[PDB]
């Protein structure tokens, strides 16, 4: 999960065709690879306000807790039983 | 030896296993002996049970087994190659079992299991060609004073000498059953020499017995 | 008491060990068996597990936990699952056969200690986790079992006291590691003999999910003889933290390879020279003892000499006291033959489910047979020592600490014989 770590700014991806020649990924876009990290969303939405870039914000995505417990792959009534391990 | 199948005409889905009705009794007296919800556990003797009757266990024993269980297939294909005593490919009716573990090999097994061999004329993991004899070498049967001793089929044979096995399989050859026992002079597992304890009569009920009892 | 050893036929749990009394109950009950049964079972739980704590008996598995500890791990309120005591009969221990002579001459000894044990715990049943390998055992104890029954000792009213209790008999089916308590408890509950991960302790999530104890057959068929003799004479015996009488299977290079019942802390030369008639060859033909089955360190000669075989002298010899199976190894030995053989049937048993035992076992098997050749050089000596050392500890139960163990004792006393090996290698075939 370390790659899950900071925000991230990425741009809509635009046009790739083949070159005619030898048959490359040929591209028209400047921030076509371009990829900014920030700490923070408020940083990253306030350096796309600031150089007048329209974003759109997905909200960080966190794993909720699980309840883990090894006992109850083998219990009495469950059908959290395991048939085999 | 492997532990993946493949179907071979004698070993397939479609090879004809099924319990005979006494068997069925005995299986009803298995499945009662666990609780109401636990069948599964009665996959390990059923299907040694699969063993008794047949002799080996073709891939219908066990999916019989799964089947009257009501469990999964797999959960039986997995116990029957994780527990060595489930042949899952035919055995001779003797199935000779050498133990060679080091309180056997310290008392001289290899001599044995040489004997078996240029008895028999086959070596470890062969079948003899009537099909009467098995021969393989086990871990700790847990026969260890008696060492050095052999397993066939239900019974040990031990304190054993290349002399006494070479007899052993002279009259199993000749169809006579022989008894489970030290071939040398002694009955269980008393020392050779006679008893260095237990010479004394056992003393009954009330002896030694605490006050408030 | 200072010395130990010289144990009397009196004072003797295990009577008819060699087979020469009737095992069937009329032979049993005119030896002291199911005699005041009733009177033990209803004095309570409490009474049971006092009498099993003052006794200091400790775990005859190998592992030596005290039993009046491990079995009042029960003593708890019914949480609606039933309970259930579970008798370990697998004895997979190389060098051990004594839970073998114990269910085929004394069976219904071990029937009133699951009876009284399962009192103690508030167990419902009884699931004997027999060997496989041993059938004509099983069925002997089958007829003990229904010989209780039949004299209303078990079942219905057990001996008269309003008590409810079975006995069942679970054959295995070729697994050591099915000794192991949660792989024998996996093994009952028909799946593969894997061991379960601890916490949850088996009192807590047992069999079938039960509050459950597994114990071997020695300290269950003990503890009517404790309940009747009382707690205070079975810790008459042996030193301190070391109580009683221990089944002894002296094997291998001995005179006379033989099963004795002998006083706990009694010196191993003493037992070897006393009731084996000694080392084949002399006392000074011995080269190594194992003193304990398979899975503990051996010792040499030097040792062999001064120790004492209970618990607490054979840690203090960096060993363990184990099964008290004494495998004796005389000087014509090719003693890394057989702790090569060793490794190599704690490689075939070994059920291959956490990392370090199902690969380091094996490769310590590959290790070992170049040892035995002497195909290696002397850095890889000390390399399987960390081989070991990360395999000890690592594991999900203890059989790779088991195979561990014999490869640590095996270079920490023979390390020059190693050597030599590999160096007449290196010079005869270069
Ligand atoms: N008799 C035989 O055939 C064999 C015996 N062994 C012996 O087995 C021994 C290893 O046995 P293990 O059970 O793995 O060792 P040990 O760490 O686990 O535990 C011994 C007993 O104490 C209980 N226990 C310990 N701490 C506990 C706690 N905190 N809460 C509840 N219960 C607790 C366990 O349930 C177990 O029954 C070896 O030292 C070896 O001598 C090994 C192989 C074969
Ligand atoms: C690999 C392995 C195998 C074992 N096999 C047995 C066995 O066959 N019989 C036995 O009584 N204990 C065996 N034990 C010890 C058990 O884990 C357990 O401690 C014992 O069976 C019950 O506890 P007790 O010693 O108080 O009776 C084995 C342990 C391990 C790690
Ligand atoms: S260390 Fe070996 S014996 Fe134990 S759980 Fe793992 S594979 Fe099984
Ligand atoms: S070593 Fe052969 S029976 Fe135990």
């Amino acid at each position: 999960v370390n790659n899950t770590k900071k925000w991230k700014m990425e741009f809509d991806t635009r046009e790739r065709w083949e070159n005619p020649l030898m048959g490359w990924a040929s591209t028209a876009d400047p921030l076509s690879n371009l990829v900014l990290t920030f700490s923070t969303k408020e940083d990253a939405i306030a350096f796309a306000e600031k150089n007048g870039w329209s974003y759109d914000v997905e909200e960080r995505k966190v794993p909720k807790p699980k309840s883990k417990s090894y006992g109850a792959n083998f219990s009495w009534n469950k059908r959290t039983r395991v048939s085999t391990k | 030896a492997l532990f993946v199948h493949r179907d071979t005409p004698k070993n397939n889905p479609e090879t004809p296993f099924d319990f005979t009705p006494e068997n069925y009794k005995r299986i009803e007296a298995i499945v009662k002996n666990y609780p109401e919800g636990h069948k599964a556990a009665a996959v390990l003797p059923v299907l040694d049970l699969a063993q008794r009757q047949n002799g080996w266990l073709p891939i219908s024993a066990m999916n019989k087994v799964a089947e009257i269980l009501q469990v999964p297939p797999m959960r039986v294909y997995e116990v029957a190659t994780f527990y060595t005593m489930y042949n899952r490919k035919p055995v001779g009716k003797y199935h000779i079992q050498v133990c060679t573990t080091t309180p056997c090999m310290l008392r001289n097994s290899d001599s044995i299991l040489e004997a078996i061999q240029k008895k028999l004329g086959i070596k470890v993991g062969e079948t003899t060609p009537d099909k009467l004899f098995t021969l393989i070498e086990v871990e700790c049967l847990g026969a260890c004073v008696n060492a050095p001793m052999v397993q066939i089929n239900d019974n040990y044979y031990e304190d054993l000498t290349p002399k006494d096995i070479e007899e052993i399989i002279d009259e199993l050859k000749a169809g006579k059953i022989p008894k489970p026992g030290p071939r040398s002079g002694r009955f269980s597992c008393e020392p050779a020499g006679g008893l260095t304890s237990l010479t004394e009569p056992p003393k009954g009920p009330g002896f030694g017995v605490q006050a408030g009892l | 008491k200072t010395s130990f050893g010289s144990l009397k036929d009196e004072d003797r749990i295990f009577t008819n060990l060699y087979g020469r009394h009737d095992w069937r109950l009329k032979g049993a009950q005119s030896r002291g068996d199911w005699y005041k049964t009733k009177e033990i079972l209803l004095k309570g739980p409490d009474w049971i597990l006092g009498e099993v704590k003052t006794s200091g008996l400790r775990g005859r598995g190998g592992a030596g936990f005290p039993t009046g500890l491990k079995w009042s791990f029960m003593n708890k309120p019914s949480d609606g699952r039933p309970k259930y005591l579970v008798v370990n009969a697998d004895e997979g221990e190389p060098g051990t056969c004594k839970d073998r002579e114990i269910i085929r001459h004394d069976p219904h000894k071990l029937v009133e200690g699951c009876l009284v044990g399962g009192r103690a715990m508030g167990a419902r049943a009884a699931y004997i986790y027999i060997r496989g390998e041993f059938y004509n055992e099983a069925s002997n104890l089958q007829v003990a079992i229904r010989e209780a029954y039949e004299a209303g000792l078990i079942g219905k009213n057990a001996c008269g006291s309003g008590y409810d209790f079975d006995v069942f008999v679970v054959r295995g089916a070729g697994a050591y590691i099915c000794g192991e308590e949660t792989a024998l408890i996996e093994s009952i509950e028909g799946k593969q003999g894997k061991p379960r991960l601890k916490p949850p302790f088996p009192a807590d999530v047992g069999v079938f999910g039960c509050p459950t104890t597994v114990a071997n057959v020695e300290t269950v068929a003990v503890s009517p003889t404790i309940c009747r003799r009382g707690g205070a004479w079975f810790a008459s015996f042996g030193r301190e933290r070391n109580s009683g009488t221990k089944l002894f299977n002296i094997s291998g290079h001995v005179n006379n390879p033989c099963t004795v019942e002998e006083e706990m802390s009694v010196p191993l030369k003493e037992l070897i020279e006393k009731h084996a008639g000694g080392v084949t060859g002399g006392w000074d033909n011995l080269l190594a003892v194992i003193p304990g089955g398979s899975s503990t360190p051996l010792i040499p000669k030097s040792v062999c000499e001064t120790v004492l075989m209970d618990f607490d002298a054979l840690i203090q010899a960096q060993t363990g006291l184990g099964t008290a199976a004494v495998i004796v190894m005389d000087r014509s030995t090719d003693i890394v033959k057989a702790i090569a053989r060793l490794i190599e049937f704690y490689k075939h048993e070994s059920c291959g489910q956490c990392t370090p035992c199902r690969e380091g076992v094996d490769w310590m098997n590959k290790v070992m047979a170049r040892f035995v050749r002497g195909d290696a050089r002397p850095a890889e000596i000390d390399s399987l020592w960390e081989i070991s050392k990360q395999i000890e500890g690592h594991t999900i139960c203890a059989l790779g600490d088991g195979a561990a163990w014999p490869v640590q004792g095996l270079i920490r006393h023979f390390r020059p014989e190693l050597e030599e090996r590999m160096q007449r290698f290196a010079q005869q075939h270069q």
